[PDB]
C-alpha cells in the first residue's frame, strides 16, 4: 500500500527503480541573451558617467 | 532528405537503400567524396557516415516556399536581437 | 582580375557636384562620367574624375548616347595638367545597374581594356559603404548555355591621402562622435551588422516570395547558393561546441574580473588622496 502511496515503479518483487537519474540534465542552450545583457550592463558601467 | 542537424547515416541504411551489402558502403561512400558529390567523413568504428554538405539540386515551387519560411523565422530572430542591443544600450548609444 | 577599388572621397564628392549640377539642369535621373586613377598591382586606386555627357530614352534600354569625343578631350586636359592619372573605368549614380551597363562599359573597353565600374548612390536608403565596384566577365553556363557578358562584384573601400584625409576632417564637423571605445565599438557595429544582415535577408526573402507567386522566374544558381547559405549556418546545441563557448568565455571573464579590480584598487587610491588633500586643507584653513 505504501509503495503505491509513493510514486515507485514496482518492478520485480521487491524490485522498485528510483531513478535516482532525476532526468540525468545534459540539454545545455547557451544562455544567450542574458550572457549578452550582461555585458552591455558591464559597457554601460564602463561608460556612463557616475 | 535527411534533416541538417541530423545529417549522420549509417552503414545499414545505406546498404538498404542502395541495395548493396555492407561491405561496400565504404567504397560507395569514398567514390561520392573522391568526385566531390558529398563531404563528410567515415567513422568504421561506429559504423556511420558525417554527410556535411550534398551537392545543391534544382527545387520547385513548394520548396522554394519552404525556404521562403525558414529566412522569415531567421529574419525574426535577427530582428529581436537587434532590438535587445539597442534597448539595453540605448543608454550608450542615443 | 582586381582584388580591391579604393576610391578616394574626392572622386565621391565630385560625383555629388556633377549629380546635383545636372539636377539643377534638370530632366534627368542618372549621371555618367569617367574614373581617372592608377594601379598598384592589383589594388585599384580611383583619385580623379571629370563629367561627361550622357542622356537616355526612359524606355529603350537601347537608345543612349555618350560624347566620347569630349571625354577624349577632357582627358587630354587632365593628363596635361596631372600626367601621373589615367582612365581607369566609368563611374554613374544609378542606384542599381541599369540594362545598358555592359554597353557602356564595352564603349569605355576601348580607352581602359580593365574597365572598372563604380555605382555611388547620392541618396543612400541603406546603412552601408556608398560604393559598389564591377568588373565586366564573361560568363559560361551549363544549361544557361550562350556566354553572356555579365558585370562580377569587386570589393571596393573609400581610402585617402593626408590632405583628403585633413579635409574631409575639417569638414565634418556636422555631427562627430568619436567614442572609440565600447560605445563605438557597439554602435558601428553590432547594431549596424545585424541592420544589414536584415537587409539583406529581406531581399532575399522579397525575392524568394516573387519567385515562389510566379512574378519571376526561377534562378537554379541563386537556389543553390541559398541551399549553400542554409548548409553553412552552423548548430550551435552540440556539447563540445558548447563545452567550447563556456571555457572561452570564463577565460575573457577571468580577464575582465582582474581588469575590474585593478580599477577599484585605482578608485580607492584616488579616494584616498583626494581625503588626505581636504583634510590637510582644511587644517591649513583653519
Amino acid at each position: 500500500d505504501y509503495a503505491k502511496k509513493r510514486g515507485w515503479v514496482l518492478g520485480p518483487n521487491n524490485y522498485y527503480s528510483f531513478a535516482s537519474q532525476q532526468q540525468k540534465p545534459e540539454d545545455t542552450t547557451i544562455p544567450s541573451t542574458e550572457l549578452a545583457k550582461q555585458v552591455i550592463e558591464y559597457a554601460r558601467q564602463l561608460e556612463m558617467i557616475v | 532528405t535527411r534533416p541538417a542537424n541530423h545529417r549522420q547515416l549509417t552503414f545499414e541504411e545505406i546498404a538498404k537503400s542502395a541495395k548493396i551489402t555492407v561491405n561496400e558502403v565504404e567504397l560507395l561512400v569514398m567514390k561520392a567524396l573522391s568526385v566531390g558529390l558529398v563531404k563528410g567523413s567515415i567513422d568504421e568504428v561506429d559504423k556511420r557516415v558525417h554527410m556535411t554538405w550534398v551537392q545543391p539540386r534544382v527545387l520547385d515551387l513548394q520548396q522554394i516556399k519552404g525556404m521562403k519560411d525558414r529566412l522569415e523565422f531567421w529574419c525574426t530572430d535577427v530582428k529581436s536581437m537587434e532590438m535587445l542591443v539597442e534597448h539595453q544600450a540605448h543608454d550608450i548609444l542615443t | 582580375a582586381v582584388q580591391k577599388v579604393v576610391v578616394h572621397p574626392l572622386v565621391l564628392l565630385s560625383v555629388v557636384d556633377h549629380f546635383n549640377r545636372i539636377g539643377k539642369v534638370g530632366n534627368q535621373k542618372r549621371v555618367v562620367g569617367v574614373l581617372l586613377g592608377s594601379w598598384q598591382k592589383k589594388v585599384l586606386d580611383v583619385s580623379n574624375s571629370f563629367a561627361v555627357p550622357f542622356d537616355e530614352d526612359d524606355k529603350d534600354d537601347s537608345v543612349w548616347f555618350l560624347d566620347h569625343d569630349y571625354l577624349e578631350n577632357m582627358y587630354g586636359m587632365f593628363k596635361k595638367v596631372n600626367a601621373r592619372e589615367r582612365i581607369v573605368g566609368w563611374y554613374h549614380t544609378g542606384p542599381k545597374l541599369h540594362k545598358n551597363d555592359i554597353a557602356i562599359n564595352e564603349l569605355m573597353k576601348r580607352y581602359c581594356p580593365n574597365s572598372v565600374l563604380v555605382i555611388i548612390d547620392v541618396k543612400p536608403k541603406d546603412l552601408g559603404l556608398p560604393t559598389e565596384a564591377y568588373i565586366s566577365v564573361e560568363e559560361v553556363h551549363d544549361d544557361g548555355t550562350p556566354t553572356s557578358k555579365t558585370f562580377e562584384h569587386v570589393t571596393s573601400e573609400i581610402g585617402a591621402e593626408e590632405a583628403e584625409e585633413v579635409g574631409v576632417e575639417h569638414l565634418l564637423r556636422d555631427i562627430k562622435d568619436t567614442t572609440v571605445g565600447t560605445l563605438s565599438q557597439r554602435i558601428t557595429n553590432q547594431v549596424h551588422g545585424l541592420k544589414g544582415l536584415n537587409s539583406k535577408l529581406l531581399d532575399i526573402r522579397s525575392y524568394l516570395e516573387k519567385v515562389a507567386t510566379g512574378k519571376l522566374p526561377i534562378n537554379h544558381q541563386i537556389i543553390y547558393q541559398l541551399q549553400d547559405v542554409f548548409n553553412l549556418l552552423p548548430d550551435v546545441s552540440l556539447q563540445e561546441f558548447v563545452k567550447a563557448f563556456y571555457l572561452k568565455t570564463n577565460d575573457q571573464m577571468v580577464v575582465v574580473y582582474l581588469a575590474s579590480l585593478i580599477r577599484s584598487v585605482v578608485a580607492l587610491h584616488n579616494l584616498i588622496n583626494n581625503k588626505i588633500a581636504n583634510r590637510d586643507a582644511e587644517k591649513k584653513e583653519g
